[PDB]
């Protein structure tokens, strides 16, 4: 659909090294 | 509608490409960045009051926004989404400071690896409600209410190591029923009570079991019901035993079935799926306003209640017509249809990657954003008020002088925090504290003409001295 083409369009590039990289500290 | 209510929500957070950045000193200049006076806490961290009247600061290697008490369920939805403009703006600022780092910030509570970090929602309760009561009713429903409340994640475990989705991002962290903790070993009610005000007459209920929620729809459900259900806990209303058997457990199996087919095992002996179970609560909520204030609700009121009925029902219907609604379906939604149109598995890192972008705070890079943009999302206040509720507090809360203070004479205000502004007056030896013990005085009906006429801070204190037990207290 057209809303695919949207999100597409903005996606992080390098996407299998931005997901690894998304490490975050514990918090509450 | 009226409760006591605020909602502090720490934002996922990272710096790539630069190796001297940890989470500390990005969170700082994120802090730092955008602003004004440091917490009065009567290592310091970053740690500042805004003028309206909210605290941003660094917690626990998070940026932090605790919105101003509001009280009522749409102004905690809109100073919630200020909180997130102001994030973003401050991201923006940053990125001209001398280090030049690109931050980038989320409005989640997981990186899907196993660190979670919280969305609390704090609601101003009476003192005298026993708090066996408010266990007892609050955990079948804060078990359930995710099937409105929660924002959707891609894989299973805390860990994320089990394929699939699930209805929430926190529910995988929490192992017990009740206790202290809020980053490890998670209960399901928290039962810290510090409510920054008498505590001869009032609880503050801590709540961190929700995820933050980028949909206005769905963070005005879940401060409405719950602020409900909370009245009728206080008022002894609720006869019936909702309990239900293993509940942490439960809670994460009912994330994890996103048909909404899993029962709960009540302790009564009945078998209720969690939407079955939420339109118990709803039942009883409508008899509730009913016996109490006839035909004379608020119309808020009766707007909460007429969005959780018609949300439950159409979840029991097809969950999917909640797309524009609920952040789980929106999100699910894109899921589904990048498996369809490549053929995924649930394992694919594309699915992680739409699973945190739906929560970037970019205007331009964030999905969620993206959708509001394509007119894909309802909405429940206008951008010109969120733009607003930026600067500017609420008018019914004590709130209201601690910004105003700010806005107004922030080179005089040494500190502040929820329960106390300190000034520095020109010519003086000593700080003066001017404690704001209730959060329903030092209203703009309270001390916004004194404000008004008053022109320096000196003129304000004179003004107030000897008058704490009219304005404040
Ligand atoms: N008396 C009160 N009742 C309910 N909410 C309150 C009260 N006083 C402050 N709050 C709200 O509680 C939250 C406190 O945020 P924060 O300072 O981050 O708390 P914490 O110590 O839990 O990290 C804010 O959203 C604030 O508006
Ligand atoms: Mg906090
Ligand atoms: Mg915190
Ligand atoms: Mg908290």
């Amino acid at each position: 659909d057209a809303i695919l083409d949207e999100i597409d369009d903005v996606l992080e590039e390098n996407a299998e090294e931005f997901v690894r990289s998304y490490i975050q500290k514990g918090g509450e | 509608m009226h409760r006591v209510m605020g909602i502090e929500t720490e934002y996922g957070i990272s710096v790539p490409h630069q190796p001297n950045a940890n989470a500390m000193a990005a969170s700082s200049q994120v802090v730092n960045a955008y602003a004004q006076a440091r917490w009065d806490f009567e290592l310091g961290l970053a740690n500042v009051i805004l003028t309206n009247g909210a605290r941003l600061y660094v917690d626990h290697a998070h940026p932090e926004y605790s919105t101003p008490e509001v009280t009522n369920p749409r102004d905690a939805v809109l100073w919630d989404k200020a909180g997130e403009r102001i994030m973003a703006e401050a991201a923006r600022r940053a990125a001209d400071l001398p280090m030049g780092w690109t931050i980038q910030l989320y409005k989640n509570n997981t990186d899907n690896k196993g660190a979670s970090y919280g969305c609390h929602e704090n609601y101003l309760m009476n003192r005298s409600t026993p708090f066996a009561d408010i266990v007892r009713h609050l955990i079948p429903f804060f078990v359930t209410r995710q099937v409105f409340c929660g924002a959707g994640r891609v894989g299973i475990g805390a860990d994320g190591r089990g394929e699939g989705f699930q209805l929430s991002q926190r529910a995988d962290f929490f192992e017990v029923e009740v206790g202290l903790e809020t980053t490890l070993k998670r209960p399901i009610i928290n039962t810290r009570d510090e409510p920054h005000a008498d505590p001869e007459k009032y609880r503050r209920l801590h709540v961190i079991i929700g995820d933050a929620n980028m949909s206005e729809i769905a963070t005005y459900l879940k401060l409405g019901t719950t602020a409900l259900v909370l009245a009728m806990i206080e008022d002894g209303f609720l006869s019936q035993d909702f309990s239900v058997e293993s509940p942490v457990g439960a809670l994460r199996a009912v994330s994890h079935d996103p048909t909404l087919r899993y029962q709960l095992r009540l302790h009564d002996g009945r078998r209720l799926t969690a939407v079955q179970l939420q339109m118990e609560y709803l039942e009883q909520a409508r008899k509730y306003v009913e016996d109490r204030f006839g035909t004379d609700v608020d119309d808020m009121t009766r707007d909460v209640l007429d969005r959780w009925e018609t949300t439950l029902v159409r979840l029991a219907d097809d969950p999917m017509q909640l797309s524009r609604d609920l952040d789980w379906v929106a999100k699910l939604s894109i899921l589904e249809g990048y498996r369809q149109r490549e053929n995924l598995p649930w394992s694919a890192h594309k699915l992680q990657l739409v699973d945190l972008q739906y929560h970037d705070v970019r205007p331009d890079r964030g999905l969620y954003n993206r959708l509001v943009a394509r007119g894909r999302m309802n909405l429940l206040v206008d951008e010109a008020a969120v733009r607003t509720a930026m600067h500017e507090p609420p008018n019914d809360t004590r709130a209201y002088f601690r910004g105003r203070c700010l806005a107004k004479f922030g080179a005089e205000i040494a500190a502040a925090s929820w329960d106390s502004v300190i000034f520095d007056l020109p010519g003086r030896d000593s700080l003066q504290r001017v404690p704001t013990l209730e959060p329903l005085r030092g209203t703009r009906a309270h001390v916004g003409d004194l404000l008004d006429r008053c022109r320096s801070a000196t003129e304000l204190v004179a003004a107030l001295t000897g008058g704490e037990n009219l304005y404040f207290q």
